[PDB]
């Protein structure tokens, strides 16, 4: 709401700014969820194997 | 291990030498623990000596049925440690029973930890003296090779 | 010669018995559910496909295999009717054993079930290959053994509401698995991999009520799992649900008779059965840990 607030009636001189809503949500939450539903990423992220030779 | 570590010193190399030395100490500990696995069934090999001036585990009642074997106990007592069930780790006087012995698996983890404490006591001192380090030498027994005797 | 198998047996009408067996007569157990070599050779020669061959071998087994008559009230004659192997936590694990419980809202045909199993096997091998990097797991010729429980009063399957299956596959060489948590992690990874597959859901998603297939709680010290070729003791008076093999032939199987005869080997459905190597293991990599718990992203972030 702070990003979409204006301070000038003139459309050319409006003080609207791009909204930082989709970017933060897709970068902080949805990327991990996408990595969760792929088998290679799931194995890479969720298990830490330990082997002794 | 000390011979090899102090022989690497004549290479006139900076702190990287200390990292190499730490690697060799860890390798030596690994090899010692691996070679201790083939003697997991030996009860005399792991038994420790106890003098009358140290605290020790109470004698099991069966040890009083040895007979003539109780006569040769002037000074020392050899005690081994076994695991009867789930995390019990009781003590057994080795020399008070007739041979051969039929015992549960030996508690090699406990004895190996006791030995590794003394191993680290000298390795840490060597590292802190030769190169002037400040990091204690610790071997991750629990997360590396504790599964062998579990 | 220890170690020995230790079995828990359900006694009728109430009570439990225990056995510790140095050796047993597995030939008697598997005699009435074995295909002759001539029969499998003729069927393989007639049909060069693999799905049809597996369906017809299952048909031939189902129309032949009898059941054990009601055993005696003694524990020495009941272990041939019911028998469950007890998970020993002091031994290594050389077999991935999965307990599949399918809950249904509508009965499912057998031709659909065979395709569902064939697609399950494709994802299980991918999961195994991801879990064991130093091994070679060919997803076309690796052996995977399937057993299905018999129904309650191309083969026909009249299943009321549930389906019971056992999937047994060897741990790829030169790997071994130790501990109880590691097997739970392996089972969870395999279940996730087979759920993320596409063909399996298209094959079985319509009849399935919930997609929680594999039970990961069967790996614990003292926990018992029923063995194949043994009937489950029904609550009232009979024994039912005998686990008999379902032949899902690998697409690149070279010796079909060997694959068929490997279903009756008692070493292929035991947790700690000795590995089947060729000459000698030059080295073995024991995979002794995979993690502490699941605590998936959603729960951690909510916390
Ligand atoms: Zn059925």
């Amino acid at each position: 709401l702070r990003a979409v607030t204006t301070h000038d009636p003139n459309p050319a001189a409006s003080t609207e700014q791009p909204s930082p809503l989709g970017r933060e949500a897709v970068e902080q939450f949805f990327c991990h969820v996408r990595a969760q539903l792929n088998i290679g990423e799931y194995v890479k992220h969720n298990v830490t194997p330990r082997e002794t030779v | 291990t000390l011979r090899r570590v102090l022989g690497l010193t004549t290479a006139c190399v900076p702190e990287e030498d200390a990292l190499t030395a730490r690697g060799l100490m860890e390798d030596a500990c690994d090899r010692l623990i691996l070679d201790a696995f083939n003697k997991r069934l030996d009860a005399e090999y792991w038994s420790v000596r106890v003098s009358p001036f140290e605290a020790s585990d109470p004698l099991p009642p069966t040890a009083f049925r040895g007979g003539a074997l109780l006569d040769a106990e002037h000074y020392w007592r050899r005690v081994v440690r076994v695991c009867p069930g789930g995390g019990e780790s009781v003590g057994v006087p080795v020399d008070l029973y007739p041979r051969p012995l039929v015992l549960p698996p030996v508690d090699c983890a406990h004895h190996l930890r006791e030995i590794l404490r003394e191993i680290e006591l000298v390795f840490t001192g060597v590292l802190a003296g030769v190169w002037g380090e400040g990091g204690k030498f610790v071997y991750p027994f629990d997360d590396k090779m504790s599964f062998l005797f579990a | 010669q220890t170690p020995l198998p230790v079995y828990r047996i359900s006694m009728v009408p109430t009570g439990q018995a225990f056995a510790a067996l140095a050796w047993d007569d597995w030939a008697r157990i598997t005699r009435d559910a074995r295909l002759a070599e001539a029969v499998v050779s003729a069927e393989a020669a007639a049909h060069p496909d693999h799905g049809a061959l597996g369906r017809r071998l299952t048909d031939r087994i189902r129309a032949q295999g009898p059941v054990m008559p009601p055993g005696g009230l003694d524990a020495g004659g009941q272990m041939y009717v019911n028998r469950n192997e007890i998970f020993n936590g002091a031994l290594a694990i050389t077999n991935i054993i999965l307990d599949l419980d399918i809950a249904l809202k509508e009965p499912v045909p057998f031709r659909r079930l065979h395709e569902a199993l064939g697609h399950f096997r494709r994802g299980a091998l991918a999961a195994v290959q991801l879990l064991f990097p130093a091994a070679r797991v060919d997803p076309d010729a690796y052996p995977c053994y399937f057993f299905k429980s018999a129904c309650r009063p191309s083969p026909v399957c009249s299943c009321t509401d549930k389906i019971g299956l056992r999937v047994c596959m060897p741990v790829p060489a030169p790997y071994v698995v130790h501990g109880s948590l590691t097997m739970r992690g392996v089972a969870r990874v395999i279940q996730q991999a087979v759920l993320l597959d596409r063909d399996f859901v298209e094959a079985i998603g319509s009849y399935v009520k919930n997609f929680l297939l594999i039970d990961t709680g069967v790996y614990a010290h003292g926990h018992s799992l029923r063995l194949p070729y043994f009937a489950k003791i029904a609550p009232d008076g009979p024994a039912c649900g005998r686990l008999l093999p379902v032949f899902v032939i690998p697409p690149a199987c070279k010796d079909v008779p060997a694959f068929v005869a490997a279903h009756a080997d008692p070493r292929r459905f035991h947790f700690h059965a000795p590995p089947t190597y060729l000459a000698s293991p030059r080295e073995i990599r024991v995979l002794h840990s995979l993690g502490g718990d699941y605590v998936s992203f959603f729960e951690r972030k909510a916390s």
